């Protein structure tokens, strides 16, 4: 459930996610009808004075039985293209992507563990 | 003797006959898969056969943290960290995607949730994933461990320190003054446990549910 | 039937340039097969994804599911998932970047992602 | 210096609480001053 | 600096004729990125570096070539 | 068997091989420093004679051939 002025993590060897800043990320908008965004959702991002799209892997609320629940929100840093930014995601990504209705075999191709 | 817990009913104003039902399905898919004994604190092992691929299986090991449900709809929840991040599933017993479940390492722990691990220093959810199984013993009793883990900065997830959550498993001594522990325990409520009308005897009904279940074996 | 040795020769008769496949073990529950496609042009890419998806949309029929086409907004890299194969298609500047070769074939060996580390602090100091 | 430096700092009292997100959680990291706290000694060295 | 030299020399040896078995895969763009592989790497290398580099290239011949086909 | 048909095809083979500079493509050019090649180039030129002619040569003695005329004579006692 990640909203505007949430704070996300980049999960992603992206140099603008990797180096450090002062501030964290946080979300500006979500592209749904609703304002509450799940995994497979896209949002807008705010980094070190710039604005890059991104893409929800994981959260910490509670979904449905069998699937996985993780202990902070990761968020992948997407191209206007839809190319992904970084080029490796070293942290598990559940399979439920590939199904989704969405585009997921771009970053679903950098992703080495699917949990 | 173990009687799991999903089949000791609730009480209600349910009719009996609504339970009676749901056991026979339940014992059904137990001839066909073995449900294996457990406690929360033992590892365990499910392997489960995944819907999106075809024909492939998923594996997944962790620490019991939590049992629920009754009846056909019973869950528990396991938990371990891969990558340094932290990871839950909750599983349903009797769903059918279930291929097996192996107990790696049966044992007990102080108490009867561990939700608070999500608290405690990494190290106490980690869990080797190709750990191999340890022998065990039938004419013996469940080993309780009794480890007292250590917190991380105060800000929590819960306040575990209040009366209401009861826990055991926790060195308060080193993550909080005394002067906060008596702070804590203005929330005591020291009544409930000597109140007869809000305990719930189950020993006649547990008692007739293990012939049952052993007779139609 | 439309199977791995279907696609090679459409693929084939289609002149790309380089072309890499790549079996997967069971262990990663993500399609039997990995393929990857060289192209010259933005226009050839188009052409060549649309023939194939033309040429399976005939041959398969029953309780066959359709297949999307991704990456018609990027202009350089174009990827198609079918039930048990995954090919993706890029011109040679993209696919040496990304280097997809590396990390399917070395699957936790892979330079990449042994440059990644891990983040402990005691405090901010 | 470093640990010095932190006493120094605590000392002073300015510290200033940051919230790191991590794969395990957010988690409160305290941030002293070096600044504050140098300041602080090269007061009590100049003084007598 | 490697495991042994000659090892270096052997494993060169074996990848090459694996890829002259290779069917679907362009052959040739395969030998030249074992090549460039084999080039750029150990013209410069350390004792502990040059072992997980020699190592890792040890795993991916003995898997089917890392699973070309 | 043709000692100058191996000599010549030989000489055709390793023609055919670009990296190395045909400027003295003797019967008995060296390898290591006429044409300035590595433990790794020489194994190449190795398969690339093994590509049709040979095809039992190991290294331990491939390793010491170092110029056309041994080569040559060592695939011709060899077969
Ligand atoms: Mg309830
Ligand atoms: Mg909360």
């Amino acid at each position: 459930a990640v909203q505007k002025m949430t704070r996300v993590r980049v999960v992603d060897n992206s140099a603008l996610g990797s180096t450090p800043y002062h501030r964290p990320p946080r979300c500006i908008h979500v592209y749904n009808k609703s304002g509450v965004g799940k995994v497979g959702d896209q949002i807008l991002l705010a980094i070190r004075g710039q604005k890059k799209k991104a893409l929800i892997v994981g959260h910490r609320m509670p979904g449905s039985r069998m699937t996985p629940k993780f202990d902070s929100n990761n968020v992948v840093l997407i191209e206007d293209n839809g190319n992904p930014v970084g080029t490796r995601i070293k942290i598990p990504i559940p399979t439920s992507l590939r199904r989704r209705e969405g585009e997921y075999s771009k970053v679903l191709a950098i992703a080495q563990n699917f949990v | 003797r173990f009687l799991s817990p999903e089949f000791i009913p609730p009480r209600g104003r349910t009719n009996p006959l609504k339970f009676k039902i749901e056991r026979k399905d339940m014992l059904d898919r137990r001839k066909v898969l073995p449900i294996p004994e457990f406690y929360v604190g033992s590892i365990l092992r499910v392997t489960t056969a995944d819907p999106y691929a075809s024909g492939k299986t998923s594996q997944f090991l962790g620490i019991c943290i939590k049992r629920s449900g009754n009846g056909l709809g019973a869950t528990f929840t396991l938990r371990n960290t891969i990558e340094g991040q932290g990871v839950e599933i909750c599983f349903e017993l009797y769903n059918p995607r279930i291929q097996e479940i192996q107990v790696v390492k049966l044992e007990k722990r102080l108490d009867d949730n561990l939700l608070y691990l999500r608290d405690a220093l990494p190290e106490y959810s980690t869990f080797d994933v190709n750990m191999k199984p340890v022998p065990q013993e039938a004419c013996q009793e469940v080993p309780v461990n009794k480890l007292k883990v250590k917190m991380k900065p105060k800000p929590w997830s819960k306040r575990w320190e209040r009366p209401n959550f009861n826990i055991k498993g926790i060195r308060f001594d080193l993550a909080l003054t005394e002067e906060q522990m008596k702070e804590a325990q203005k929330w005591n409520k020291p009544w409930i446990e000597f109140d007869m009308m809000r305990e719930y005897d189950t020993s006649k009904i547990e008692a007739a549910l293990w012939e049952e279940i052993e007779a139609s074996k | 039937k439309f199977d791995i040795d279907m696609l090679v020769s459409l693929l084939r008769q289609e002149n790309a340039r380089d072309i890499c496949v790549i079996q997967v073990p069971p262990e990663m529950r993500y399609t039997d097969y990995f393929v990857i496609g060289s192209g010259t042009s933005t226009r050839h890419l188009h052409a060549m994804v649309h023939y194939l998806v033309k040429m399976y949309k005939h041959l398969k029929c029953r309780s066959d599911p359709y297949v999307k086409i991704e990456g018609k907004d990027a202009d350089d890299w174009l990827c198609v998932d079918f039930g048990s194969m995954v090919i993706h298609l890029m011109l040679p500047e993209t696919r040496e970047t990304y280097e997809l070769e590396k990390l399917w074939t070395l699957r936790s060996f892979d330079d990449q992602l042994a440059q990644i580390a891990a983040e402990t602090l005691p405090e901010d100091f | 210096i470093e640990w010095v430096l932190k006493n120094v700092a605590i000392k002073l009292r300015k510290t200033r609480k940051v919230k790191v997100l991590t794969g395990t959680g957010n988690v409160n990291v305290i941030q002293p001053d070096y600044a504050m706290a140098a300041r602080d000694f090269l007061r009590t060295f100049r003084s007598g | 600096a490697p495991w042994s030299r000659e090892a270096v020399l052997c494993l060169y040896r074996a990848l090459l004729r694996q890829g002259r078995e290779l069917r679907y895969t362009d052959r040739d763009f395969y030998f030249a990125s074992i090549r460039r592989e084999f080039r750029k790497n150990q013209k410069l290398e350390n004792l502990e570096a040059r072992e997980k580099q020699l190592e890792k290239g040890l795993v991916f011949l003995h898997s089917k070539l890392g699973g070309l086909i | 068997l043709t000692l100058d048909g191996i000599k010549d095809r030989v000489l055709y083979v390793l023609k055919l091989y670009d990296k190395i500079d045909p400027e003295k493509l003797s019967v008995n050019s060296h390898f290591m420093k006429d044409l300035g090649l590595d433990s790794l180039d020489q194994v190449e030129i190795i398969m690339a004679m093994e590509d049709e002619f040979g095809f039992e040569i190991p290294d331990i003695d491939a390793e010491k051939l170092m110029c056309p005329q041994e080569i040559v004579d060592y695939i011709a006692d060899k077969k």
